[PDB]
C-alpha cells in the first residue's frame, strides 16, 4: 500500500 | 465584587505571532473573466525570516496567474513563487524586503507536548485575521490519508476554510504547525467536530530549507510499493531502480543499507534521505534464500 | 499521586455573571393555537441593572404576543417591551424589581483583548442554561452582511440556537458582550465551525440607555448609499434631505461638519449622532468644482 | 523575546489519565463476513481498577461476537462482558491482570464545577487516542431525551463517533464522566456545535460496582407512568405491582414510605433502591379520599 | 411520562 | 453600498  | 484582576487571555501569545501571519490571494484569470483576475482560492501564510520567505500550504497558490499576500499592518505585496512539495503540501513565497517584516516566533529546541493549548491563526472565509484556541490533541497522525502518511499534529482549535498555510502556536507564541486540513469523513453523514491537522513546524522548517536551496524537494525513488518480520514488495516499479535491479515481486527485504528494516515507513524515509544516483545493497529473502541484488537510486518522480 | 490540588475552573466568573443571564420566551398565538400560548421562539437575555431592565436581542422578541423572562433561581416574570432597535438588533426588556435581582458584571474601564479567554452564557435549544467556553477571535467584525456593517466581537465559545441575547463574559466574570449571530455560510456546503459574533458591551449600554430613554433609537438621515480620496452618492435618496438639498448623484463629497470624510463608515456614524432637524453644510466635488448645499438632516425612518 | 516560559498545557492531566483509557472494539461475524470477524462499532473504555474492570457504552458492545480492548502501551487483550445495563447505557468488561495495569485517577470527594476546565479522551473515527478540550457546561442534565432522565455532565469538549465509552477528566487528571453522547436534534437543520453529555464518574461507580457484584442492575419496578401537589397515575402498569395492588388509574399519590412525593424523580429513585420483593404503603388521593392500598414491589423487568 |  |  506504500510506495516510496 | 470589583475588579482590580486581571483576565485570562492569551494576547501575549497573540500579539507575538499574529503579525507574521498573512492572508495570502491566490489570483487566476477566468474565460470568465475577460482579463480580470479573480480570486480563486485564499489562505494564510507564516512569515519564516526577514528575507520575506513565507511559508504557506500548496493547494493555496495552485494554478496561480497572481500571488498577493497581505500584512496585517496593511502592507500588501506580490509574491514569488520559491517553489512547492506535494507530498508534504508546502509552498514557499519570497516578498519585498524592505524597510521591516514581522517573523513568526519560532524555537527548535521547543517540544509541543499532547494537552498543551495552542491558538490557531488565519483567515477563515476572508472574514479578517481570526484566532481560535485549543489544544494539541495528539501528534504523528498520518491525516485523512493512510497511504504516503506524513506526521500531523492534531487540533481541537477551531479551523475552517481560509486557515490553510497559517500558524499554530503555544501560548508563548511559539511556532507549533502550520493549519492544512480537517476532518470532514461522513461516517453516516454527521459532521466531524474540533478534528483539524497541522504540519509540525520543525518538518515545515526543513521543508521550506530545501526549498529555498533548490526550486524544490529532493528525495531518493525505490519505485516499489508494499504494506508492512519483513516488508513485502508489491509495486511493479516499472523501469528505473526496479528495471536496474530487476526487481522480483512477491518477494520480503529483511535489511537495506546497513540498517534493519523491520517497518516500510522507517524504510521509506530513509530511502528518501539518500541523495539520487546512489546504489546501495537490498537484501531480500526469496524462497526462504538470502539473496542479494544491487540497486541505483533515482530522485523521486515530480508530481 | 493524590490530590489537594486545585482543578483549574472558570467557576468563579461563572458564579458571578451565570444568575444575571435569563431564558427569554417568545410567545405567541396560532390560527392552529386557537386561544392557546406556543413558543414561537426562545433565547436569552442580561439583567443589566437591578431596576429590572433585561438586555437581548430583537429577532428573539419579535412579534410577541406575551414575553416570559426566567430567571435561574426559579423566578418567572412577565415582561414589559422597552424597545427595539433593528439596527443593533438589540432590544430592552422590563420586569418586577420587587425583592432582589442578580445584575451581570460590568466594568466599563475594561478593554476586551483578543486572545481573552471568555464565557457564552443561554439557553441552547431549551435544555438549560449552558455555559461554553473560548477566546475573543476578533474585534470590531461586520459580521455576515457588509452592507450597514457593525462593531462585532467574534469568538470560537460555542454558539447555538437559544444563545442570542446571552452574556459573553471573561474569566473576571465581566460582561464582554451579548451572543447575537454565528456564521453559517456555506462556502462550498460544509459546516463552519466555531465562529460567532457579539454586540460589544460598551454598545449594548448606549443602545440601552437610549432604548429606555425614549422608545426607540434616535439618528440622523441624510438618505445616501455610496462605497468609499473621497466619498460618492449613489443611492436615490427621494424626498426629505435629498431633496431639500436637492443633492446631485454621482459626486463626490470631500467633507462635511468640520470634519474629514475619508472612509463613508466614520461619516455615517457621525451622520447618525446628530439630532434630527439640524442644518450642516456638505462638501462635493462636481466637475472638479467645490460646490456646497445647505441641507437638513431629518430622524432615520423607522424600519 | 526569547523563552525559557512554560507553555500552558493540559499534559500533566493526560500524562495521569490517557494510558487508562483504551480502544474498545465490537468484532461481529457476517453472513458477508463468510466467518471473518468485522468491526460493527468502535469505542473507548476506561480502566477502573488494577483487577482490570474496563467501564464503557453498552451500545458500543452491544452484540459483540467478541470484543477487543487495546491498550495504548501496545498491550490487546480480549474481553469478557461482566455486565450491561440500559438505562445507564453502561456495560463493563474484563480483562487478563497479570502484570501491570494503569487505572484512570478517581478522587471521590471531588465535586465537579460547572466551569470546570475538562479533557475528553477517546478514539474517535478510530484515528488513535485523541484529547479536546473544553468545559462543563452544565450538571444534572436529562440529555436528549426527557423520558427516563439521567444524571449529565454536559461538555463543549469535543465529542465525535468513537469517544463513547471514554473518560471526560479535569486538569488533575480525576475522572469526571464517561462520554456517552451528542446532541444532533435537527432544530431547523442546523448543526448542534459543542455539545456532549457524560455518565457523572459516581454513577458510573455505583454502577460498575452492581455489575461486578451481579450480572445486571438489580432494581424495584412499581409498574406505573405519570408526569409529575401530586403525582398522577397514567400508565396500565397490567400485572405484578399494579394487580397486586389492584391500583386504580387516574389516581394521585401523596406519599409513599414514609417520605414525602412532590416530584416523581426523587420517588422513581426511591423506588429503584427498593429491594425486589419488598412490600410498602402507598397513599393516593381518590375522590378526595385517603385511601391506602399494599403493593409488592418486584425487580424491574429486563430491556 | 415517567414509567417506573 | 452603504446607506447612511
Amino acid at each position: 500500500v506504500y510506495q516510496f | 465584587d470589583s475588579t482590580d484582576e486581571t483576565p485570562a487571555s492569551y494576547n501575549l501569545a497573540v500579539r507575538r505571532a499574529a503579525p507574521a501571519v498573512v492572508n495570502v490571494y491566490n489570483r487566476g484569470l477566468n474565460t470568465n473573466s475577460h482579463n480580470q483576475l479573480e480570486i480563486r482560492t485564499l489562505g494564510s501564510g507564516v512569515i519564516m525570516d526577514q528575507r520575506g520567505y513565507i511559508i504557506t500550504n500548496k493547494h493555496v497558490i495552485n494554478d496561480a496567474d497572481q500571488i498577493i499576500v497581505a500584512l496585517q499592518d496593511g502592507r500588501v505585496f506580490e509574491a514569488l513563487l520559491v517553489g512547492s512539495d506535494s507530498l508534504t503540501d508546502l509552498a514557499v513565497l519570497k516578498i519585498n524586503a524592505t524597510g521591516g517584516l514581522p517573523t513568526i516566533p519560532i524555537n527548535a529546541r521547543r517540544v509541543p507536548h499532547i494537552g498543551d493549548v495552542v491558538l490557531a491563526i488565519g483567515n477563515p472565509y476572508n472574514l479578517g485575521q481570526t484566532i481560535t484556541q485549543g489544544i494539541i490533541s495528539a501528534t504523528g497522525r498520518i491525516g485523512l490519508n493512510p497511504t504516503g502518511r506524513q506526521n500531523f499534529l492534531q487540533t481541537d482549535a477551531s479551523i475552517n476554510p481560509g486557515n490553510s498555510g497559517g500558524a499554530l502556536v503555544n501560548s508563548l507564541g511559539e511556532l507549533m504547525g502550520i493549519n492544512t486540513l480537517s476532518f470532514d469523513k461522513s461516517n453516516d453523514g454527521e459532521t466531524p467536530e474540533g478534528i483539524g491537522f497541522a504540519i509540525p513546524f520543525q518538518l515545515a522548517t526543513k521543508i521550506m530549507d530545501k526549498l529555498i536551496r533548490d526550486g524544490r524537494v529532493i528525495r531518493g525513488y525505490i519505485g516499489i510499493g508494499g504494506r508492512e518480520q519483513g516488508i513485502v514488495v508489491n509495486e511493479v516499479s516499472p523501469d528505473g531502480p526496479a528495471a536496474n535491479a530487476g526487481i522480483q515481486v512477491n518477494d520480503l527485504i529483511i535489511s537495506v543499507d546497513n540498517k534493519p528494516a523491520i517497518s516500510a515507513l522507517e524504510t521509506m524515509a530513509q530511502v528518501a534521505e539518500i541523495r539520487p544516483g546512489s546504489v546501495i545493497p537490498v537484501v531480500v529473502m526469496r524462497d526462504d534464500k538470502q539473496l542479494t541484488l544491487q540497486v541505483t537510486i533515482q530522485e523521486y518522480p515530480a508530481t
